[PDB]
Parts: structure tokens; sequence; C-alpha cells
RNA sequence: CUCGAUGUUGGAUCAGGACAUCCCGAUGGUGCAGCCGCUAUUAAAGGUUCGUUUGUUCAACGAUUAAAGUCCUACGUGAUCU
């Protein structure tokens, strides 16, 4: 990877860039014919929002996603990981990938609510004040439809609406 | 329970059907003599 | 080392078939509690001149407070503690059948 | 067992005290476990009229976790009975107002809709934090396993686990990241 | 802001953004182009 | 009752609903997604 | 202790003597109510921990009454305090720094001119009253044919609900 | 060091249940013979107290032990005091061992005897039909024949091989 | 009329009770009710629910053995299903044939 | 459904509710300079006049008002009245 350092000495600023150590993909992938990192390691349909060891490889230091052109993921897998990362942040599983705060900013104390499999951003969702009849019930989404094809080890399929 | 499995073994789906559990005599005289055949 | 069920709580189950294969034999001896897994029973629970007498501390409580005490002591609702009328009291069988 | 009749009967119908830890657990799964125990449905001697329910102690009810966006979407509605008395509050609003209400309501709704329900609720002991009264602690017999396995945060993984997971891609050496 | 079932960009300076769970059209050049998904 | 042709989509008899549900098109699924192969 | 921001001190119990006019230097007339402190003493102190509430409480009593007319439990309470029994006892929420030893007398000069106070008492009892006096309902006309209907509530609810809402204004004790 | 089907460890890489390895059939066949021999010796040496059995009789199953009573819901064509053998034994159990039929135990293994002690009739059973507004009402009383059996003895023989 | 019709409910409720009691007893050994009943049938054990409920209450060691047997037969099923036919039939999976 | 009866307009009395808001609050747009307006989002806690003629609901008219809202409630309410 490459770092950019700004050093201001007196009246003169100097912007430079240095090449730091770069991690290398583990040798001998089990599926060399695979077209992206996911299927090269036979990981398609076999990871979830809590697989942070997997998810953390595709995000920036501050929690943002990395471009698909850089990672090499396909569109389908890139979108799954993107949603999984959002759920991982919301579940509190990435405590060292928090947003950058400008100097002098200390967030105020906010109520702590433990949550997981959170599809939407909390602030953008309204209360279900009218539930509706049994035959037209308003449901509370859980998880992501992008993961509907994940390997299911139970006889019941994943319920995405509660 | 088990109806489909019993059929796969060539048995009656219901264990009350044909087989020794149902057809064999329920009892015999304590001295050995066989009981009269059951009405069913 | 395969065991269908843990052998540490109720009995040691050993399953076997007869040579003909027509009978299932189940050997299940009881497991005794180990001494190490037990506690010791809690046996452990002034020059007075006057003989110490029994003092009645059973102050009578009103119905309301009494029912609250009973309900809390036995973790019940208050309802069970209230009386019932003559019609119901006299319908109860006072010599019910007893099996064993 | 060769016990005397009265001690034998006492043992079989005794009330067991169970402990359940609600930290990071969904209230519904906690409620499903508590409802069975409070009714006695975990006992082979169960009968509706045997009054054979057990005690359930739930701690850390303040630290329950809903899946999805239930904190924002799930609404608890009540009515004072007076005109204009209809009240609707979200799960988040109720939780900050009463740290045991969510678990209590989930259990109350799962118990049978009969006159025994409120008696069963008397055998439920909800505590929002780890603190449990000493008397309650002394009668505890068994702690029930948590229904939801708590996922590990990335900072909780040992270097052995991190090293075991392969690196899946090679980033460009000149990428700023 | 006018509520719209179908959002359409009315000039080159209109941009689509999804905020508070719904899509919006924002335009700095012509504020009258602002639209809210209904 | 309503006529065989209506302005709204007429409700079907439950048995017919089940018939439709059971006879839905099922696309051929490949063993390995074609995008995952050279 | 010295006064600190956020501190709540004890109040008083007083008897309502009557009312009186006073005039201000600008010429305005203000009627005032005279409240006499009659044998006001602190009776009990309950710590914040044992109160069952957020604050400590201090019990004050007012006006001496006959011991021959009080329950035995109350008499033994006052016997240990060393004071004659009081007609009314009230509970004042206070901060810990404002605690006062039981038995301390309280005087009118506890308050000072320019302060603002809240006064709580039982309203005058008017017994069972109709809707007109109790709730200020208009009633019905006196003539133009009204039949035995002049001070009555009228309709009490709608027909649909087939019931009367809790809290409905009706005749009762005022 | 990665096989063709290797998958890195994730929450869904493998099933949630633990892997189970069943015993070697050859080794287990020997262990089974040892268990059967041990239980057979307990029978030969009489290391059992009270026995119970599950017997199929008159369409239904009865968990019985010595001195028990059972109420058969029909007549059996037997005089009072006649002793009979209950030939359908699904299970015989002791304090420390249980034998299970597949589905029935061999007659050489277990013998359950019983005696007819009463032949009587049930109390009257009302059968009432009613349909509102149709002048449809009928009443029938039925008493069903019954037979009371006393289970005299449960005996087992050392015939486990 | 109630007395007459109640004879159906008595049978229905009794079986519901046995299932509840068997379910409780099975869970004490980490088995769900369908796993016990189904796999016992596959062992040619025809014990009915009434007796199984009685055994759970009054013969808990026999019931644990039955739970173990069902669990063993259940594991043999999985091993067979995972195999491609190479494996011989499980020891407890062999069925006694009658003719 | 009700004719072995579910009392039929308007008004009085007391009002419960919806929000598709007349006034009061918060906002976007404007052919929005300002003062006034028009339009849309959000808001139902609180409020929403007195009179002449008419049985009137309405309507017209006089004088006001921050405003004199639209509706449902057996076209709310006669074992409360008229
Ligand atoms: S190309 Fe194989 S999963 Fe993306
Ligand atoms: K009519
Ligand atoms: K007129
Ligand atoms: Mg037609
Ligand atoms: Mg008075
Ligand atoms: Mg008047
Ligand atoms: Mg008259
Ligand atoms: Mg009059
Ligand atoms: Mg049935
Ligand atoms: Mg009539
Ligand atoms: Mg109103
Ligand atoms: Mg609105
Ligand atoms: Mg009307
Ligand atoms: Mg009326
Ligand atoms: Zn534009």
């Amino acid at each position: 990877f490459r770092e950019v350092v700004e050093t201001q000495e007196g009246k003169t600023t100097i912007i430079e860039g240095r090449i730091t150590a770069t991690p290398k993909e583990s040798p001998n992938p089990p599926n060399p014919s695979g077209q992206c990192p996911i299927c090269r390691w036979n990981l398609k349909h076999k990871y979830n929002y809590d697989d942070v060891l997997l998810l953390s490889q595709f995000i920036r230091p501050h929690g943002g996603m990395l471009p698909r052109k850089i990672t090499g993921l396909c569109q389908e897998e890139h979108r799954k990981i993107e949603e999984c990362v959002k759920m991982a942040h919301r579940a509190g599983l990435l405590p060292n990938h928090r947003p950058r705060l400008p100097e002098g900013v200390v967030p105020k104390s906010k109520p702590q609510l433990n949550r997981y499999l959170t599809r939407w951003a909390p602030g953008s969702v309204k209360p279900i004040y009218k539930k509706g009849p049994r035959w037209n019930r308003v449901r509370m989404p859980v998880g992501s439809p992008l993961l509907r094809d994940n390997v299911c080890y139970s006889r019941t399929p994943w319920k995405l609406y509660h | 329970a088990g109806g489909q499995w019993r059929l796969q073994q060539g048995l009656a789906a219901n264990p009350s059907g044909y087989g020794p559990l149902t057809e064999l005599p329920d009892w015999s005289y304590a001295d050995g003599r066989p009981a009269p055949p059951m009405k069913g | 080392t395969y065991s269908p069920l843990p052998d540490d709580y109720n009995c040691n189950v050993e399953l076997a078939l007869t040579s003909d294969g027509r009978t299932i034999v189940c050997y299940h001896p009881s497991v005794d509690i180990p001494y190490e897994h037990t506690k010791p029973i809690p046996r452990p629970d002034h020059d007075q001149v006057l003989k110490t007498r029994l003092e009645e501390k059973v102050e009578h409580l009103e119905e309301g407070p009494m029912i609250e005490q009973l309900s809390k002591m036995f973790f019940t609702t208050k309802h069970r503690w209230y009386p019932h009328g003559r019609y119901h009291r006299c319908r109860k069988n006072l010599n019910p059948p007893k099996d064993r | 067992s060769s016990f005397s009749r009265a001690p034998q009967q006492w043992a079989t119908f005794a009330r067991i005290w169970y402990l359940l830890d609600g930290k990071m657990q969904p209230p519904g799964k906690l409620a499903a476990m508590a409802s069975i125990r409070l009714q006695g449905l975990h006992k082979p001697v169960y009968h509706a009229l045997s009054d054979c329910g057990d005690h359930v102690v739930i701690m850390n009810t303040r630290h329950i976790a809903f899946s999805g966006n239930k904190w924002e979407q799930k609404v608890y509605s009540s009515h004072t009975g007076y005109p204009g008395g209809f009240r609707q509050v979200t799960a988040a609003q109720l939780h900050l107002r009463d740290p045991v209400a969510i678990v209590k309501l989930a259990i109350y709704g799962m118990l049978p809709k009969n006159l025994h329900r409120r008696t069963m609720m008397e055998r439920l002991h909800l505590f929002p934090d780890e603190y449990i009264p000493e008397d309650i602690l002394k009668n505890l017999v068994e702690e029930l396993p948590q229904p939801r396995k708590i996922p590990k945060r990335l900072d909780e993984y040992t270097q052995e686990e991190i090293d075991a997971f392969p690196r899946l891609w090679t980033p460009p050496e000149d990428y700023r990241l | 802001f006018k509520n719209k079932t179908v959002l359409k960009k009315r000039c080159k300076d209109c941009y689509l953004v999804k905020r508070r769970g719904r899509w919006y059209v924002y335009c700095k050049t012509h504020p009258r182009h602002k639209q809210r998904q209904m | 009752g309503s006529k065989a042709v209506t302005r709204h989509r007429r409700v079907m008899h439950f048995q017919r609903q089940k018939l439709m549900a059971v006879t839905e098109y099922i696309p051929p699924k490949p063993a390995i997604h074609p995008s995952c192969l050279p | 202790h010295p006064w600190e921001p956020g501190s709540f001190r004890v109040g008083l119990i007083a008897l309502k003597l009557g009312m009186m006019p006073l005039w201000t230097k600008d010429g305005q007339k203000h009627v005032v109510t005279l409240l006499q402190v009659q044998d006001c003493h602190v009776l009990k102190y309950t710590s914040k921990e044992n109160c069952n509430g957020k604050m400590a409480t201090l019990s004050v009593g007012g006006k001496t009454v006959s011991r021959f007319r009080k329950a035995t439990s109350i008499l033994e309470f006052y016997r240990e305090l060393g004071l004659p029994p009081k007609q009314t006892v009230k509970i004042f929420n206070i901060t810990d720094n404002a605690a006062i030893k039981p038995g301390t007398p309280l005087y009118a000069a506890h308050f000072r001119p320019g302060q603002y106070v809240d006064v709580t008492a039982k309203t005058i009892g008017k017994g069972f009253q109709g809707v007109m006096k109790r709730w200020g309902f208009k009633g019905q006309p006196a003539t133009h044919g009204q039949t035995k209907t002049h001070r009555r509530p009228g309709a009490v609810a709608t027909g649909d609900i087939g019931r009367v809402w809790p809290g409905t204004k009706m005749p009762g004790k005022m | 060091s990665y096989l063709p089907g290797y998958v890195p460890k994730t929450s869904l890489s493998s099933p949630p249940w633990p892997e189970v390895v069943l015993p070697d059939p050859v080794e287990e066949t020997r262990h089974h013979a040892e268990v059967v021999k041990k239980v057979n010796e307990m029978i030969v040496t009489g290391q059992y107290g009270r026995l119970f059995a599950v017997v199929h009789f008159a369409s239904r199953q009865w968990k019985v032990t010595s001195e028990d009573l059972i109420l058969i819901g029909n007549e059996l064509d037997l005089a009072c005091g006649e002793r009979i053998r209950l030939e359908k034994v699904l299970l015989v159990g002791a304090d420390n061992f249980t034998l299970l039929g597949k589905p029935l135990l061999g007659k050489d293994l277990v013998r359950v005897e019983a005696t007819v002690i009463e032949k009587t009739e049930s109390w009257p059973r009302i059968i009432m039909r009613f349909r509102k507004r149709k002048n449809f009402k009928k009443k029938r009383i039925v008493t069903t024949p019954q037979t009371v059996l006393r289970i005299n003895s449960i005996e087992i023989a050392p015939c486990l091989l | 009329v109630k007395c007459t019709k109640a004879r159906y409910l008595k049978k229905k409720n009794m079986r519901t009770l046995w299932i509840n009691r068997i379910t409780a007893a099975s869970q004490e050994h980490g088995l769900k009710y369908p796993a016990l009943i189904g796999n016992l049938v596959k062992c040619q054990v025809e014990l009915n629910r009434k007796v199984l409920a009685d055994l759970a209450i009054y013969e808990p060691k026999t019931f644990k053995s039955l739970a173990a047997l069902a669990s063993r037969r259940r594991h043999e099923g999985f091993a067979a299903a995972l195999g491609d036919g190479k494996e011989p039939e499980g020891i407890f999976s062999r069925v006694v044939q009658y003719h």
C-alpha cells in the first residue's frame, strides 16, 4: 500500500508518497480456476455478516468498502460483502474501523442498543404503528435478501421477514 | 409416524396391519394348550 | 469412544444386539454421585438471671396484609387465599378415592 | 427408589430454580425458554392441573439484542381507557423506560391465556443487570445455555485464528488505501 | 420539494440521492427541480 | 357472482391457485455459476 | 451546611387565618391570605436510601391536638419524640444537606418577603353536585316547553360505542 | 497445503452439528457379544429384583409387573380363576438391564402369566344425539363387557446368545 | 350430549399429553420428539406413546436407553445418507424380515 | 337483519373519533425584494364568534375573528329535552 505524508516546515509544505509493506494472497488457492477471490477459495454461499476475518480484508481502515476493480470481486460477491460489512458495523463487530473524527470532536453519549442482522440504517426506519391484518401484515425485515442463496443446514429456509 | 418407512421395508404402513404383532395369538393357556382363534 | 448420550448424569447405557439380531440388550447400571461433588451438611446453626420464656411473636395480621405475606412466601397470586362460599365448600368430596 | 411415600412425592413435584443470561440474546428466544420452564413443560410428569412450574431467573435483561431493525420498528401499544389514552411506543423507547419490560411482555404473550398465567409470572424474576439478590442467588440450581451464540468482534480473534484464515487477494502495491 | 412517484432529473445539475430511506432529486442551479419520492 | 371477464383480476378458486403455484416455470440451474469459470 | 444550587429545603405547615388587602407603592391593591404557623416541628427524617424515592424526606407536623383522641401507635410515637401530637403531618422532599434533627421548631421567618411559595390544602367540600355546578355545563332552557330537564347532563356518549367512556364528566362529590 | 475442496473456516463453511464417528463394525460386534454375555450371566445368577414388561393385549399395550391388575374392555371366553400366558411381550425390564423385541421378544426368553379374577360389565354409558330445531333427539345406554386380569409372574430365562 | 361427544376429546387429549410428556423426556437427553419416535420405528420397536410416556416417568433408565438407541439409529442414518453405497448397513439399521 | 315496532327533519345538551389542516407550530418550491400571497411536506396537543329573515340543514346579508375547517359516530345523542 501507499501512504501520503504532509510535512510543513516553516513556510514550505512537502507532499510525498511512500510504498509500505503490501500483503500477499495465500499460496495455492484450492480452486485456481476461480474468477474472483471468493470462488478461488470455494467461499461462495459460505460466509455471513459475522465472518469479520473474511469481511475485513475488503474494507478501508475507516470502515469503508474497497472498489471492485481493486479487490477483483465480481459484482455479485462485491454486493454481498458490501451488505455484510454494513451489518457488521451495525452489530459492533468492527470496533477498530470507526469513522475518522476531526480534531476537537467527541461524540455525545448515545443510547446503546445491541442489534444484529440489521438491514437498514436505524435512523431511516419508522415505527410500525399499524400492523395490518394477518393476510396483509407489515413485516420487519431481518438479514439481507442478497444472502438468500447461502448454504442452509436446516430444513427451514432463512426467514428474512419477521 | 413411520408409515413411509414401513412401506419401504415391504411392511404395512400401519403396524396394526399384517404381521406377527397383530396376527399372532394374544394368549394361550398356562399349561401350553393353544387358545381359540381370535375373532378379528 | 463413541457414546450416543453422555454417561455422566443418570446411568451408563451400553447397547448391544444378540447374535441372531432379533433382540436389543440394554445394560444400564446407575451412576452414583461422587463424594467430591457433594457439600457438607450445615449442622452448625451472658449470665442471664431470669429464665428465658417462649415469647409469642405471632401478631395477628389483617386479611390484606396476611394475603400479601402468603402470596409472597409461596410465589402465588392473592386469589387462591380468599375464602369460598358454602355452595362450593359443601360440593368438595371429603372422602375421595385413593389408588395407592 | 425405596423412599417413603411423602418424601418421594415431595421430590418429584419440587420447584427448581433456573438461571438465564440475557446478554446479547434476543428476547423471544429467552421467552421461549422461560415459558416452557414456567409451565413445567420440561418435566415428564407435566399436567396442566399439576401446578408443576419452576422458577426462572433472567439477568442482564438490559443487554438484550433484537435482530433487524426491531428496535425502531417494533411497537408496544396500550390504552389507558380514557378518551385519547391510546399510547404506542417503540421497543427502543420502552427499553430505556423499563429495562425488563421487553422480556416480560415476550414471556407474558407466550404463556397460556388462562388464569394460571399470572401465577406463573410470579415465578419469573427479571433483573436488568448482573446483580441478583442474595436470597435468589442461594436458591439457584442450574443455569440454562444461552440460545444465541454471541459472534466474536474482530478485535477478539487470536492471532492464531487470524493467521489460520488465508489472505484471499493481492492488493496493488501502489494503492493508497 | 414536490412529491413524485417517478423521479426524473430535469437538468444536468440534478443529482439523485437516497436519504432517510427514500430517493430525492436535488438541484442547486434550479431549486424548483427538487423532488421527493412518494 | 361475477362474469368470466372482469375489469379487476378475479379471485381464483383455491384449487386453481394451488395448480398455478405448482406449475410455475423453473429455470435450469447450472452446477457452477458460469461467471465463476474461465 | 451552606446552600448550594439544586438544594431543596423543608417547608412549613400553617393555619389559614383569613384574607386581607394590602396596597403597593404603585397604588395597586393586592389581597393576601394570612397563614399562621402554629406549633410546627420536624417529626421524622428518612434517608434517601430508605425512602423508596429519589430524595430524602423530612416529616413536619402542625397544630397541637388532644392526646385523648389519637391512636395508641401515634401516641407512643409522640411520646418518644417528646412532643404533643399534631393534627396534620406532611412529607417534604429534601436534599441531604438540608436535613434537620427531629423535634426542631419551625417558624414563619423560615420564609422571607419576595419569595414565591406553593400552598397545598384540601378544597372546601361541596358534597354531591350536579354537572352545572361541578363541571360548568350549560344545562337547558327554562321555558319553551322543556319537560323536567333544566340542569341535566344531556347526552353522555355516542350511540355506537354502546358504553360510557372512563373519565366522563358526571354528577358526583365536589 | 490446501486440498481441492478446502474451504477456509467460516460460520457456514461446515455444518453446525459436531462430526460423529461410529464404531468399527468388526470391533463393535465383539463388544456387543461381551455385553450380551454379561447380561446373560446376570439372568443365570439371578441378579435382578422386580421385573416389568410391556405386553400387547387386546389391540393395546400394557406396562405390567407382578401383582398388577388390568381391565380388558371385552370378554375373553375364560372362566374366573383360569391362568393364561401373555404371549406378546415387546419389552422386559429390570433395574440394571432391559430387553427389547423387534418387535416381539422370543417366547423362550420371557414368560408372562396372568389369571382371570373377575368378569363383569362397565357402568352405564350414555349415548345422546341432539340437533337444534330439527326435533332430532335420541338416547341409548350401553354397558360393555369387561374382564379383570391379575398379572401373576414375569420370568426370564438365560437365552441371550 | 357433551358426555357423548367428550369420548373423542378424551382420546385426543390423552395422546397430546403423552406427546408433551415424551417431548419433555426426550429433551432431557438432547433429542427432539420426532427424532425419537421416528428412529425407534426404524429399529422395529413398536412401543406406543402411552407406554413411552409411562416409561419416562417410572423407568427413567430404560427411557434413556431408548433415547440412546434412537440417537444411535439416527446417527447411522446420517452416515448412510452421506455414503455412496460403499458402506454396509448399520448394525442397528438391519431389519428383521418376517414371512 | 328488523313490520308480536330498530321512533322518523332541524335545534338544545354533551360531545368520542379521522386528518384529506380553517387558525396556531416546523419546513421545501415560487413568475418568493419587502408587506401580502400561491403551492407542497410535516403537525390533530389547543382553538375554530355573535346576529336579521327562513322549521330549515343550507343560502343570502350585518358585524367580528388568529380562524369562523372537511367529515364519521343508527345523516352521534328524544327511557335527557324540544
Ligand atoms: S466469480 Fe466466483 S464467486 Fe465471483
Ligand atoms: K319494520
Ligand atoms: K325564524
Ligand atoms: Mg357465472
Ligand atoms: Mg361541605
Ligand atoms: Mg341557563
Ligand atoms: Mg308532559
Ligand atoms: Mg320545568
Ligand atoms: Mg389421532
Ligand atoms: Mg320483540
Ligand atoms: Mg370533540
Ligand atoms: Mg397530513
Ligand atoms: Mg341521527
Ligand atoms: Mg336514546
Ligand atoms: Zn435541475
